């Protein structure tokens, strides 16, 4: 389904992810990519430079293509992300940790 | 691992 979108990496590892997103610093601020998790199968992650560090966020896609984050509901992962780029991700270190997505790492 | 908890 995901498989159309560029910014949508599939089976890659956590840590590959992470250095996918970290690989141009802090620049790359806010820097996202999707891909399936790791460690819960059928479940997805979103995965983003935070300050130079690669920080993982959980996702739930239902049949629908619908997504929820934690509290969050979504009618699509596209929608979850332009939220993120206009609304910052709230976290729990709050202001000291603000971050807009930003771009995107495209899948090769 | 360790995933990111938002404010709620
Ligand atoms: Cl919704």
């Amino acid at each position: 389904f995901l498989s159309c979108y560029p910014w949508f990496h599939g089976p890659i590892s956590r840590v590959r992810a992470a250095q996918l997103v970290q690989l141009q610093g802090p620049d790359a601020h806010g820097v996202f990519l999707v891909r399936q998790s790791e460690s819960r199968r059928g479940k997805y992650v979103l995965t983003f430079n935070l300050q130079g560090r690669a920080k993982h966020l959980r996702l739930v896609l239902t049949e629908r293509g619908q997504c929820r984050v934690q509290h969050l509901h979504f009618p699509s992962v596209v929608d979850m992300l332009r939220h993120f780029q206009r609304s910052p991700i709230p976290l729990e270190c709050g202001a000291a940790c603000d971050v807009r997505l930003s771009g995107y790492v495209v899948v090769v | 691992p360790d995933y990111e908890l938002l404010t709620e």
